[PDB]
């Protein structure tokens, strides 16, 4: 090329163009793919990336180790992109998502090389894609009984699954089972916000445990908190929104008096104004008193005295599951205290729980909330366990949406293959090549379950090949035998739409990223 | 990493359109250099030098480019100047113009080898066309090859002595034309020495029946003027000299030291004798000559003339008809120089000079320039080189072929006629290439500032009828003319050449798609060349 | 915990890198293969410019530091070594190899395994080869030597002009024909002398029945052209005479100087009138001659040449019939020069080309030599017309050697992928498919002849495939093997009936040297690069 | 292994691997020293005897930390290792040298762990091949490689190693023109064939124009005197040792030789001298007096063969009176694969050689 006395774009414009542009995005794919492998299954592992602050995360959620490396390539972020939206749409799958995109434009980088045309790939891609997503929808089982023992089993085994590849899985039967008691009482939202999760230091997994109420850490508590009682077996729950303490009636308000008579009388004014709310508060019945705003100690010290309890600065989220759990509402006046907004348990308590004191409320039966309460000997494990729980909770939510279950192990991977393979030859021939390189573009998962798991992975697929072909659907990786099994016998159940979205976001991926036949960089601006 | 740092690569069209505006450029500094009408440029040598010419060569030699394909075109012009001598600037505007109109079919998808394959052809029956058009010219015409040489440096700045300078590189041409043994030869190179003086005009700048050297006599009692000198040539020094062996030699008798110093005048002695035998006027030696051997010569009546060089020697050799010798105990007859009609030595300004200015039959000259200036000197040398290297190319191939653009628009036409019975696929890079040949024309008319769009229109025209090969343009009227009415002939072997060169540059140009730069020369061993043996090749 | 001073890698990240090379110095060449393959500038960090389309030449210039690159590198510049063509192929098909193998050991198949079953691929290939796809020149004549050199000489600066360049190749092997013991005949080029002259069009470069000289005569009062030439190859100088090392003049009688400093020179001069005794018209010398030397010549009408080259000088003298001297001394203690220590020539010139003058030395008895002046329009041109000229002639030389050829256009690539990968299931179950994936790999070659005509390369090799495997399975249809890639067109054709032909040693060590290097590389699978 | 300069070394060695690498800690540069200990105690067991070191610490570290003294450690290892001596000689069985195959299958898994295990066929019955020639396998309690040179050259397939029985030399012929002696008669001189010089320092006076002739006159005389007594022997191969104080060999002794018709190959390295007396049968001869007929080797043929533009090689084929002596030619398409096919081939003569002394 030329100097070009005065050039078109901005000095430092980086322009890769062309095939060679093409592969490279393509290899960058693979990098990202790489970085996530030997998490996938049963057998997978944990990433330990560190921050810039030094602060450690381990995690085996491919979406939390995608979001923390700093991906910079245009092409390669696109991967990290379908990972947050499989995380976002359906709450697992997010490791498959990557491979699975990863492995489409691998095994199109040959065809990419001696130079066919792009549009002719995500032409397969898409034909494929709608194909094999068809046929998930056609082959997925969804008991259509509507029982409710047979609909709770589905959601354990589906959140069992989910949980096999964590740091719980030793406990994972436990987990499912709270999982489970956990979505199955919330009320027809599913809101998340209405789990609550803490996390207390201390304490084995086991020793974690689901309150079907809430409870929440104690929270800066005045003098005469220690003379308050702390258990209360029908107490009424005044929620409030409310500060309880002697303060300036109005920041914009200013007193003027000319007389020591009206001195006093407004010394003892902001003292009976005070006292009046907290009288109204107390005839209210309500022998718990929380408020999302503060409780000051001279307000502490008149409930101690009348031997009620008072929380303040209590959280907003912790308020409202408060609410949902004890049957009241949040009131930020307390000129009408009916037994109408006062909520009620059959218990309330103040515990220690491993170095820190938590409230718990418990026996609300009308409750629509629950509160996880995680142990564990590290921040970062009880951060990996709420991870875990995140994605069985999400899995459980889909399926009580729609029960329409398929196997997993590669099962249906290998089961897409077969049908993408048998369509393929009954095409002309060019895109003969391509959804046959889709197809065994699919069989990346039981692959790499079998890599991490550490066996043959290429006589685990040819067995699989043979057993799809001679008649058998939900056959797939059996990892503690190193063979192969009918995975929707053994249980391992995944939600149709799992897989669905994993194939919907690998395609668009992969598409995108093969649609791109150019990138320019401009050079950055404020260099610093 | 795999490759070095510093390797860069580029790969593509970016390289082919790179490429080929890296020729254009080099063609449009000097498109207006070409015609009767150019005009001059003044380059800045890096040794503080200045260049002022209207050559094609001189230009682009002077300028120093970093791009590969500039080196290729100057290259290009480099070997069209070693070569025939002329067309150094109408090379590169014909290989900027195919590189264009092949930029043209390569941002369609035609692939390079079906450009070059088209233009291959094209070159073939360009060959063809000229041969076809072309006269013949009985070379002992003098009038003819003056107006041959004219059409030659009426482009150039000594186009103001016109028949001055084609009188001189016409009797320089015909004196330096030598035969012995069957072969003939002309060497321009070598002989016809162009040796300027500053100063003086430029109207008595002369060709000598001879030679002239910038030389005096070594004694000033030697005569400066002979009109019928005896000449002998030497490539020893008279001098007594040590030899090639340890010759340390031991000395204990008293008569032994001045023994040895008079046995070395008496070895000079008896030198002079063997040249004294001969009777010459002149000696002439490549080496020195010592103080007591101008004695002995001068007592013989001899002027002698020490360190010359040995170019100017085989000059003066051949100017003569002598043979040099370097041992004069081996000297003859045969080796003495007669031929030579005056011997003179002339002070030109503050330098003495020697001329050997009456031979008979001399096969070598000086042309003695005298001008304004050493630049102005340096350009009439050059434009002198062309006037003869034309004269020269003419007396090897008498064919000739019409100027004015004449010839590119006859075979312009043939092509464009022959592209008819194509009907492939490799018509219209043909056809490109045939229309890319008007850029002569056209550049010809820009010079002298006229319209191209009608004047090439009408030319184009014309040259359409069926006697109308010889048609082309006025470069200085911006008009048409038919070159036998204009007279404006060039040499068959310099468009035959020029058209060659071209067409295979931009055929050499089209294949190249990837550059890789930056890497090393992997070569510090004293630059090893080719020492390697083979396989037996018994 | 080692504590080497140095750098590791271990694993699928060495592998990756090895192969990521491989393929980084394939993808260099990979735009130079074919008729329709260009042509590479290269510039020297100098503004020194090289232009090519030789594979070895360009991984030569090349600046490369892995040492998975330098092998192929090194493999390039091998093949240039021992055939002279395929350079360019045989970089390709072992990154290919390497790519397809590394792609094997990630999905866990052994690396031993991989390179047991490229060997068996190897061998098998070659085999087939060897019993299929030959052609016998005797079959076809002397055309099948015009267009091997034709095929050789596509993709080069001197393609379309092949119709006229072959010829001369062919005549130049011809020429430099000698036959040893056991009557076998033998090709020795690198005899053919090459010579560089910018100048006349390509169409003008010369084949000169004789040998010529980057060299002029020694002084301008010499002759320069002679007819019935005596040669005279002397090995030593013709210069004053000086004495040796352990030898010392000391004079103590001045009246013996001067006859001592005469035989410095007389001694010489000697030597000469032997020389010119015999009646040698001409003189060349690997060594210098003095002008009181050349003075000598001068009057007896010889030419003499100094400073020849060696290998020039063998040339010659093989070819006039002439014996290189390094001594005038003979077994009988004397010093003399007989006249059948000469060689003849029909003529000696000092010819004129392009304001460079050479010697010609034209029909040389006792043997027939060849040089080639080509012709171009600068240097640039003239380099890759040498190198390129180079290609045929060894070319030239394999074919008749060994009288076997084989079709171009990817037809044999074909073909064996066809027979690998029905060969392979016989073969285990992993070499198994590690034999698939070097039938796989051969097609890198078809598929990169299309890729460059910038045409279907799937659909193309596709239908090669098909030719191919209906000629391995239909027993009638045998005379489809020789189809291949018609690169003008798009489409197969009969390569053999349209003259694509290549010899098959360059098919066959191609191969050889392409498993062995990939063997080598997928054999690593650590890496310790210590700190300098 | 990329050492610090552009050095690369592709190997499956273990003394090769850990000499390669500087290791930088002492118990590190122990074990580079063991397996040179190994390598040349048995030539091949170079990584397993660094592996078994290495498990021994491995497990000197839960005994260290039981509370065990490393003195206990120390001689219940001498115990275990006599005890495994005695264990390991237990399970071994004898072999007589005259069974070709014992030795054929040794040499073929000394080399199934290298990269020349697919050139198995071609190098083990070679391996095998060399060592028996250089010895006597009665009474023969060792081998001496050194009677077994290994000459790499690049070019060609590991597939074209060879086994050549004569000697064959890098140093390329002088005689241009004259090669592939038959019936060859070959002579080893270590004299120097130049003008006279004395051990002391010498010149040569001149001081008149007739001696100056007479001294090139007497020097030809010299020369070809020297020739002469050389071609009268019938020899017409001449191998001449290296002489880097006077020329061994002036331009005028070669035109003699040449014209004499005797093949001559100078720059004979004096380390290879032994050797190439013990395979052709030659004599040194360091004064012309004793050059006899006597002192030559009839060898059955000695040629100058091109290796396919790839070099060439002086090989001498056939010798009467054979020596204990042989060399294995190691071609190959890369300088790595060479490399590492000379050091399996190493491997293989060295397992050989582990049979031929210890016979189990
Ligand atoms: N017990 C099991 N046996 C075999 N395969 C399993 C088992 N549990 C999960 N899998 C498979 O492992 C994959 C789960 O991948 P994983 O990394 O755990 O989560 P994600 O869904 O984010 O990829 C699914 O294909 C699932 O079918
Ligand atoms: N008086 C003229 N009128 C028209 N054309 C001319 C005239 N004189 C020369 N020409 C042509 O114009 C070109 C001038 O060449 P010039 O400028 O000397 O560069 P070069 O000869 O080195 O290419 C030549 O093609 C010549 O034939
Ligand atoms: N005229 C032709 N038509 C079709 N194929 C050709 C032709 N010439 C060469 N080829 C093919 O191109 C391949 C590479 O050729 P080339 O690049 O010239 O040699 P190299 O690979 O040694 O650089 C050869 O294998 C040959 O089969
Ligand atoms: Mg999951
Ligand atoms: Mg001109
Ligand atoms: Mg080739
Ligand atoms: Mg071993």
């Amino acid at each position: 090329m030329m100097p070009t006395p005065v050039i078109l774009l901005k000095e430092g414009t980086d322009s890769s163009q062309g095939i060679p542009q093409l592969v490279s995005n393509i290899s960058a794919c693979q990098v990202i793919a790489e970085a996530v492998r030997t998490t996938l299954g049963p057998r997978g592992m944990d990433k330990l990336i560190v921050d810039g602050r030094g602060k450690a995360t381990i995690s085996n959620d491919g979406a939390t180790i995608l979001k923390l490396l700093d991906v910079v390539h245009p092409a390669a972020k696109t991967l990290v992109d379908i990972a947050k939206s499989q995380d976002a749409e359906v709450g697992d799958g997010t490791t498959s998502v990557t491979l699975l995109a990863a492995e489409f434009l691998k095994q199109v980088k040959p065809y990419v090389e001696e130079g066919l045309h792009p549009q002719i790939i995500i032409r397969a891609f898409r034909t494929a894609t709608q194909l094999a997503v068809n046929k998930i929808k056609e082959i997925a089982v969804t008991v259509k009984k509507a029982d409710k023992v047979e609909q709770r089993k589905l959601l354990e085994k589906c959140a069992m699954t989910a949980l096999s590849s964590k740091l719980i899985s030793q406990q994972k039967a436990f987990f499912a089972k709270m999982v489970v008691d956990a979505v199955m009482m919330l009320d027809d939202l599913l809101q998340l916000k209405m789990i609550g999760i803490k996390k207390v230091q201390g304490g084995a997994l086991e020793d974690s445990q689901l309150v079907a109420g809430v409870a929440f850490k104690k929270t800066f508590s005045y003098a005469g908190f220690e003379m308050q009682p702390k258990k209360y077996h029908n107490p009424k729950i005044a929620l409030l929104n409310v500060e309880l303490e002697l303060k300036a009636e109005k920041d914009n308000a200013e007193i003027r008096v000319h007389t020591v008579e009206d001195y006093q009388a407004i010394v003892d004014a902001e003292w009976n104004i005070l006292y009046d709310k907290l009288e109204k508060i107390h005839h209210s019945g309500a022998k718990v008193v929380l408020s999302k705003l503060p409780i000051g100690d001279v307000a502490t010290q008149y409930f101690a005295d009348r031997d009620m309890f008072c929380a303040g600065r209590v959280p907003e989220e912790d308020l409202k599951r408060t609410m949902m759990a004890c049957g009241g509402s949040i009131q930020t006046s307390v000129n009408a205290l009916s037994a109408d907004v006062l909520g009620r348990c059959q218990v309330f308590e103040e515990t220690q729980i491993g170095g820190e004191r938590y409230n718990f409320f418990t026996g609300c039966p009308k409750a629509k909330t629950c509160t996880f309460i995680l142990r564990g000997g590290a921040e970062q494990f009880m951060e990996e366990t709420e991870r875990s729980l995140h994605d069985a909770i999400m899995i459980v939510r889909r399926a009580i949406k729609n029960d329409s279950v398929v196997a997993g192990g590669g099962a249906i991977e290998m089961e897409l293959s077969k049908y993408l393979r048998d369509y393929s030859r009954t095409i002309p021939g060019k895109q003969q090549l391509l959804i046959g390189a889709y197809a065994k573009a699919l069989e990346i998962i039981p692959r790499q379950l079998c890599d991490n798991a550490g066996f043959d992975a290429t006589n685990i697929l040819n067995k699989l090949r043979a057993r799809h072909a001679q008649g058998g659907t939900w056959y797939g990786v059996d990892i503690n035998n190193e063979d192969i099994a009918d995975n929707f016998e053994a249980f391992v159940w995944e939600p149709a739409m799992v897989r669905i979205n994993a194939l919907t976001a690998a395609s668009e991926a992969a598409c995108l990223i093969v649609s791109v036949d150019e990138t320019i960089k401009n050079p950055r601006s404020t260099v610093d | 990493l795999v490759l070095s740092q510093n390797t860069k690569r580029e790969s593509g069209r970016k390289v082919q359109s790179g490429n080929i505006n890296a020729a254009k450029t080099i063609a449009d500094i000097i498109r207006t250099c070409l015609g009767p009408k150019s005009m001059m440029k003044m380059l800045l040598d890096p040794m503080g030098g200045i260049v002022m010419t209207n050559d094609g060569n001189a230009i682009l030699r002077e300028i120093q480019v970093q791009h590969p394909a500039a080196k290729s075109m100057i290259e290009i012009s480099r070997t069209q100047d070693e070569e025939v001598g002329d067309g150094t600037t109408s090379v590169i505007i014909l290989a900027g113009e195919m590189l264009s109109v092949a930029e043209h079919f390569l941002e369609q998808q035609m692939h390079p080898t079906v450009v070059i394959s088209a233009y291959r052809k094209a070159l073939d029956d360009m060959i063809s066309t000229l041969k076809k058009i072309s006269i013949p010219v009985d070379i002992s015409d003098s009038d003819m090859m003056l107006n041959i040489i004219n059409s030659s440096i009426t482009t150039k700045a000594i186009s103001r002595w016109s028949s001055l300078a084609c009188n001189i590189a016409l009797d320089a041409v015909k004196m330096v034309q030598f035969e012995e043994n069957g072969r003939k030869e002309i060497d321009i190179k070598k002989y016809a020495r162009v040796e300027k003086i500053p100063g003086g005009i430029i109207e008595d700048s002369c060709v000598l029946r001879g030679v002239m050297i910038n030389k005096d006599v070594t004694h000033p009692r030697m005569r400066r003027y002979i009109k019928n000198p005896r000449i002998v040539l030497l490539d020893s020094s008279l001098e007594y000299k040590k030899g090639e062996s340890q010759t340390d030699i031991e000395i204990t008798r008293e008569e032994d030291f001045t023994r040895i110093l008079q046995m070395e005048e008496e070895y000079i002695q008896q030198l002079c004798e063997d040249i004294i035998q001969l009777k010459p006027d002149v000696v002439i030696t490549e080496k020195g000559i010592s103080d007591l051997a101008q004695h002995y010569l001068m007592r013989a009546n001899i002027t002698a003339i020490r360190r010359v060089r040995k170019t100017d020697n085989n000059r003066i050799a051949r100017a003569c008809g002598a043979r040099i010798v370097s041992r004069p105990e081996e000297l003859r007859e045969d080796d003495v120089g007669t031929g030579a009609g005056l011997l003179e030595i002339k002070k030109i300004g503050d330098e003495y000079f020697t001329f050997i200015t009456d031979c008979k039959d001399p096969k070598a000259c000086t042309i003695l320039l005298r001008g304004a200036s050493k630049e102005i000197l340096s350009e009439v040398e050059r434009n002198l080189q062309d006037a003869m290297q034309v004269c020269r190319n003419v007396l090897l191939d008498p064919q000739l072929v019409p100027g004015g653009g004449a010839s590119e628009m006859a075979v312009a036409h043939a092509l464009t006629e022959k592209s008819k019975a194509m009907t492939g696929v490799e018509q219209w890079p043909y056809r490109a290439v045939a229309q890319a040949l008007e850029v002569i024309p056209r550049t010809l008319i820009q010079n002298c500032g006229a319209s191209t769009i009608r004047l090439l229109t009408s030319l184009r025209a014309k040259h359409t009828q069926e006697n109308c090969e010889t048609w082309g343009v006025n470069g200085e009227t911006g008009t048409l003319v038919d070159m036998k009415e204009l007279g404006i002939w060039e040499p068959l072997a310099v468009k035959l050449q020029t058209y060659k060169t071209a067409v295979e540059t931009a055929v050499l140009l089209l294949r190249i798609d990837d550059i890789v730069s930056g890497h090393k020369k992997k070569g510090d061993d004293q630059s090893r060349q080719g020492g390697a043996p083979d396989a037996g090749q018994e | 915990p080692l504590s080497v001073f140095g750098d590791r890698s271990t694993g699928e990240t060495i592998r990756s890198q090895n192969v990521m090379a491989a393929a980084s110095i394939a993808n260099i060449v990979k735009s130079s293969l074919g008729p329709v393959g260009l042509d590479k500038m290269l510039v020297d960090d100098i503004g020194d410019v090289t232009i090519t389309n030789d594979g070895a030449t360009i991984l030569k210039l090349l600046e490369v530091e892995h040492p998975a690159a330098k092998v192929l590198c090194e493999l390039a510049d091998l093949q240039d070594k021992e055939v002279g063509d395929g350079t360019t192929s045989v970089v390709i098909i072992a990154a290919e190899l390497l790519k397809n193998a590394d792609e094997l050991v990630k999905q866990k198949i052994h690396p031993t395994s991989v390179i047991s079953g490229y060997r068996l691929a190897c061998k098998e290939a070659v085999r087939y080869i060897n019993e299929n796809l030959i052609v016998n020149t005797d079959e076809l004549g002397r055309d099948c030597l015009i267009n091997a050199a034709k095929t050789s000489m596509s993709s080069k600066i001197i393609g379309i002009n092949g119709d006229f360049f072959a010829n001369m190749v062919v005549d130049a092997v011809l020429a430099i024909k000698y036959t040893d013991i056991r009557g076998q005949p033998r090709y020795p080029v690198n005899s053919v002398n090459i010579l560089k002259a910018h100048g006349r069009s390509q169409m003008e470069s010369m084949l000169i029945s004789g040998y010529a000289l980057n060299c002029v005569v020694g002084s301008q009062g010499m002759p320069k052209r002679i007819v019935n030439a005596k040669i005279a190859c002397l090995d030593f100088s013709l210069q004053k005479t000086k004495m040796k090392l352990g030898v010392q003049v000391v004079i103590t009688d001045p009246e013996k100087l001067d006859q001592i400093r005469q035989r410095e020179s007389d001694i010489t001069k000697e030597r000469i009138q032997k020389i010119l005794a015999t009646g040698a018209n001409v003189i060349l010398t690997t060594g210098g001659i003095d002008d009181m030397c050349l003075k000598y010549f001068v009057e007896a009408g010889a030419m003499a040449v100094r400073r020849v080259l060696k290998r020039d000088l063998k040339r010659i003298a093989k070819a006039s019939g002439a014996t290189i001297l390094s001594t005038l001394a003979n077994l009988e203690g004397e010093e003399t020069f007989e006249a059948a220590m000469l060689g003849q020539a029909e003529e000696v010139v000092q010819e004129r080309i392009c304001d460079d003058e050479l010697i010609l030395i034209k029909n040389t008895k006792a043997r027939t030599s060849a040089s080639i002046i080509l012709r171009g329009a600068n240097d640039f041109m003239c380099d890759e017309m040498e190198r390129s000229l180079h290609d045929a002639l060894c070319v030239v030389k394999r074919v008749l050697e060994s009288k076997s050829v084989v079709p171009g256009g990817g037809a044999v690539e074909a073909a064996l992928s066809i027979y690998l990968e029905n060969y392979a299931t016989s073969m285990g179950s992993r070499e198994q498919l590690a034999i698939a994936e070097f039938a796989r790999s051969l097609l890198v070659i078809p598929n990169t002849l299309a890729v460059n005509a910038a045409q279907d390369s799937t659909d193309l090799v596709a239908k090669l495939r098909a030719f191919h495997n209906e000629a391995q399975v239909n027993p009638e249809r045998k005379n489809l093997k020789w189809i291949g890639l018609d690169l003008s067109n798009g489409k197969p054709r009969d390569n053999k009936q349209a003259g694509v032909f290549e010899p098959t040693i360059v098919k066959v060590k191609s191969l050889k040297f392409a498993t062995e290097a990939a063997i080598t590389i997928l054999r690593i699978d650590d890496l310790i690069k210590l700190h300098p | 292994i990329q050492d610090g300069k552009g050095d690369v070394t592709i190997t499956n060695d273990g003394a090769t691997i850990l000499k390669q690498m500087q290791v930088l800690h002492p118990a590190a540069r122990m074990l580079v020293e063991l397996s040179k200990a190994q390598d040349i105690e048995a030539g091949d067991g170079t990584t397993s005897v660094v592996i078994i070191a290495g498990s021994l610490l491995d497990s000197c570290t839960k005994l260290l930390q039981k509370g065990i003294h490393p003195t206990i450690i120390s001689e219940s290892f001498q115990k275990a290792l006599e005890k495994g001596i005695e264990i390991l000689t237990d399970m071994s069985r004898p072999v007589e040298l005259s069974d070709r195959e014992t030795l054929l299958n040794s040499a073929t898994t000394s080399l199934n762990s290298k990269v020349v295990s697919q050139y198995s066929s071609l190098l083990s019955p070679m391996s095998v091949n060399a060592v028996m020639k250089v010895i006597d396998p009665a009474t023969a309690t060792s081998v001496d490689l050194r009677d077994i040179k290994i000459v790499k050259k690049l070019g060609g397939t590991i597939d074209d190693c060879e086994l050549v029985e004569g000697l064959v030399l890098t140093q390329k012929v002088s005689n241009s023109g004259i090669t592939r002696v038959e019936k060859a008669k070959i002579g080893l001189i270590q004299f120097c064939l130049s003008a006279p010089k004395t051990d002391m320092d010498n010149q040569i006076v001149v001081s008149d124009y007739a001696q100056m002739d007479r001294v090139l006159r007497e020097e030809r005389a010299y020369i070809l005197n020297l020739v002469k007594q050389i071609k009268k022997t019938g020899c017409n191969v001449l191998l001449i040792q290296k002489s880097i104080l006077r020329d061994a060999l002036s331009d005028l002794a070669l035109h003699f030789l040449n014209k004499m018709k005797i093949m001559v190959i100078k720059d004979i390295e004096r380390e290879d001298i032994e050797f190439i007396c013990k395979t052709i049968g030659t004599k040194p001869v360091a004064h012309i007096d004793q050059f006899t007929a006597d002192m030559l080797g009839s060898a059955e043929l000695a040629e100058e063969v091109n290796l396919n533009g790839s070099g060439k090689l002086l090989k001498i084929t056939g010798c009467a009176s054979p020596g204990k002596t042989v060399t294995i030619v190691v071609r190959g398409s890369n300088k790595l694969v060479i490399e590492e096919a000379e050091r399996s081939i190493h491997d293989a003569l060295c397992v050989i050689r582990c049979l031929v002394k210890k016979r189990a």
